[PDB]
RNA sequence: AGAGUGUAGCUUAAAAGCACCCAACUUACACUUAGGAGAUUCAAUUGACGCUCUGA
């Protein structure tokens, strides 16, 4: 049942380039974030 | 002075009541093929058919011609399902 | 005519109950009718929010399509502005200096009329087990203003 | 006061020749319309099976509320009702790596 | 003769002898063409088991011009070849109906019927 | 009227993890990556490349890299969490932890001295309390821990019909925030299981007829 | 163990129309455009496969 809404599109005319980032949390979860600057891991305190 | 309408009203079979939960008319197409379809409903008051030259229709004509050939539609409707 | 039995064949009106409000900035609030034997909720408002706008607005639209089609009123839907969160990064060697990274964090609101109480529990069921990834979900009352 | 983020900078007005070409290959894009018939399928077989539990799971509470009142007539009137537990309610996403 | 003029407050209009009516379902696609009094004279439906083996995606554009060529043969056989075409807006910026018209005029049909002499 | 007082719970669970990927959705992924690299535009690392690139050389006539291999140093120095928490058990199916992927319902095994049966948590309602407060006491009872069970509607579930006097259950439900777990190593014979376990686990129709209500995901 | 039976989700349809889903526009919904998967359980009106309720 989760394999509905993460398929994704931005339906935004323009915009930058977004790159799949492994966002970790405050306790160590994966997010697959569409991020620009193709950065693999942002690690928030 | 009044008069009762001589059959149902068009529009009294719709519920009055709850308008919130029926299903609104989203679009013109579909409120025209329900106009289109509802135009020629056998209604108790004049309308355009019941002046404009159908001659009287409804009657049963003679068929005088040779019967329809029996076809097996069971086998025919699987033959064009293979194709 | 008026003595006519196809006497007002042409009302329209009673059937559009739209009077054409002015509903920009009405506060005509609806109320949970509980009757006991027959509960129904207010307008109650759900938040999602996430710091994807594309997978968000997925679960936005995923959501209005089978609330649509589970034939429920939805009044309104809209969205919040784009909030910006900054990492200060210090560092490892010396943690004096800060750096700092750009990140953002979106939101959507869909609002729902109509909650029975096998219907609301089963709606929250259901958007439960079809909850996305990276989008926290909040289901809260009506008063928010912008 | 509404505040509105539904505005492109004014940023992006400039540089638009970076991309501007799309040439592709008659085998890439049957592939691609493929692809989509093939997910036009998963996504309705999805949607079709998400009916079928919802509507087998709706006619079975329907016959609980229908059995509770036939059983106990003064419990299905609290049933029915909501406590105001499920005001705040909010749920957490899934994850990837568990802790 | 005589063409229904008026109505002039509802649509479509009935000033016509013959119109092309296009009925575009989920499933088929049809088209007719029939006389203002409501009998149709020539008709291709996807429907129709002999084009129906042959064609593919019987809801396609590609359905709808198959359609429109053999309705177009039919209707020249029939002896017909002037009849007028209203569609809404959506409907004549449709590519289906553009590409519809385009295999009526191919196949020799002129709409926009001509004007009744001393009217 | 003689009818015996009883009621029932289900607990759910829910998933931390999502589902393994299709084949045809991976593919899909990468045609949709396709996509938006067809129709991206004006981006910081790509003109940081492109006209870093351009004026070094114009430079050399007369950064992006470095970013991207630390990084992907970084990438390799942190290896993520692992997913298989699964494999590595295949034994605890008592232990909260052991399947992530579904969601999980919970039940006890008592044996009677009539009845021999694996039945989901049983409760008694007392005529003066409400069958959502019975339901919330008997899972007290039964869990004998500190259990944040939140509840989700005071309608029930279920009610399959057993008489010997006549007899009903009343199925209820209650999500699950968080678990910490007491005694571990209870003799009560209680279990997490999934949809598949638990048709593999319903020996009678009372409980065939309970798969129906929970999530079949 | 008995009864009712039966065309894809629905139809006093005889292989249909509504339905259902995908892409484009629309914040979104909706409208529209361009696409998709679909059914008469078998054997000669009769008999023997599936569902339901009643049981035990």
């Amino acid at each position: 049942d989760s394999s509905r809404a993460s398929l994704t599109r931005v339906h935004r005319q323009a915009y930058a380039r977004l790159y799949p980032v492994l966002l970790v949390k405050q306790d160590g979860s994966t997010i697959h974030i569409r991020y620009r600057e193709p950065r693999r891991m942002l690690a928030m305190p | 002075r009044r008069t009762p309408p001589l059959g149902p009203m068009p529009n009294s079979d719709i519920d009055l009541s709850n308008l919130e939960r029926l299903e609104k008319y989203r679009s013109f197409d579909r409120y025209r093929r329900r106009a289109e379809q509802e135009a020629q409903a056998p209604h108790w008051w004049r309308t355009y058919r019941e002046y404009f030259g159908e001659k009287t229709d409804p009657k049963e004509k003679i068929d005088i011609g040779l019967p329809p050939p029996k076809v097996s539609r069971t086998q025919q409707l699987l033959e064009r399902k293979q194709a | 005519y008026k003595t006519k039995p196809t006497h007002g064949i042409g009302k329209y009106k009673h059937l559009i109950k739209a009077e054409e409000p002015k509903k920009k900035k009405g506060k005509v609030e609806v109320r949970a009718i509980n009757l006991g034997t027959d509960y129904e909720y207010g307008v109650l408002n759900i938040h999602l929010t996430a710091y994807d706008m594309t997978l968000a607005e997925s679960y936005a639209q995923y959501v209005h399509n089978l609330c649509n089609s589970l034939s429920i009123k939805v009044e309104e839907s809209y969205a919040m502005p784009t909030k910006t969160i900054e990492v200060l990064q210090l560092q490892d060697q010396g943690s004096k200096m800060l750096l700092d990274s750009v990140l953002t964090t979106h939101e959507r609101v869909v609002q729902i009329s109509g909650l029975s109480a096998t219907f609301a529990e089963i709606f929250l069921e259901i958007i439960q087990s079809s909850l996305p990834e990276g989008v926290r979900l909040s289901v809260k009352e009506h008063t928010e203003e912008d | 006061i509404p505040i509105e983020d539904f505005i492109t900078p004014l940023k992006f007005l400039d540089k638009a020749r970076e991309r501007p070409q799309v040439e592709l290959t008659f085998e890439e894009t049957e592939r691609r319309a493929l692809l989509l018939k093939k997910w036009s399928l998963y996504k309705q077989q999805e949607r079709k099976m998400e009916r079928d539990t919802i509507r087998a799971m709706l006619e079975a509470q329907q016959e609980a509320l229908e059995e509770l009142q036939l059983e106990s007539p003064k419990l299905h009137a609290e049933a029915i009702k909501r406590d105001p537990n499920l005001f705040p309610f909010e749920k957490e996403g899934p994850h990837y790596t568990p802790p | 003769a005589r063409k229904e003029r008026g109505w002039r407050t509802v649509f479509p209009s009935r000033e016509f002898w013959h119109r092309l009516r296009v009925i575009r379902t989920q499933h088929h696609v049809e088209a007719l063409v029939e006389h203002q009094n409501g009998k149709v004279v020539v008709s291709a439906s996807t429907r129709e088991w002999a084009i129906k083996k042959h064609l593919y995606s019987t809801r396609n554009v590609v359905a709808c011009e198959s359609i429109g060529r053999v309705l177009a043969q039919r209707c020249l056989e029939a002896g017909i070849n002037f009849m007028v075409y209203q569609p809404t807006p959506w409907e004549a910026a449709s590519d289906s109906m553009k590409r519809l018209q385009s295999a009526m005029t191919e196949g020799g049909v002129v709409l926009r019927e001509p004007q009744r002499i001393y009217e | 009227s003689p009818w015996r007082l009883l009621g029932a719970l289900c607990l759910q669970r829910p998933p931390v993890v999502s589902k393994p990927l299709t084949p045809l959705q991976e593919e899909m992924a990468s045609l949709l990556q396709q996509i938006e690299i067809e129709r991206s535009l004006y981006s910081d690392h790509e003109l940081r490349a492109l006209d870093e690139n351009q004026r070094l050389a114009k430079k050399k006539a007369d950064l992006a890299q470095d970013l991207e291999d630390m990084w992907e140093q970084k990438f390799l120095q942190f290896k993520l969490g692992a997913r298989i928490t699964e494999a590595d058990e295949k034994n605890d199916r008592t232990s909260l932890n052991r399947k992530l992927d579904r969601n999980l319902v919970l039940l006890v095994r008592e044996k009677f001295g009539d009845q021999d049966v694996w039945i989901l948590p049983q409760a008694e309602w007392q005529p003066g309390e409400t069958l959502r407060g019975t339901a919330e006491r008997t899972l007290a009872t039964l869990s004998e821990n500190n259990m944040e069970a939140k509840f989700l509607g005071n309608a029930p579930c279920g009610h399959y019909t057993f008489k010997f006097l006549g007899a009903k259950v009343f199925f209820f439900k209650a999500l699950l925030l968080t678990g910490d777990f007491s005694q571990a190593g209870n003799k009560g014979h209680h279990v997490w299981v999934t949809k598949d376990e638990l048709g593999d686990y319903l020996k009678p129709k009372y409980l065939a007829q309970v798969r129906r209500f929970v999530s079949d995901l």
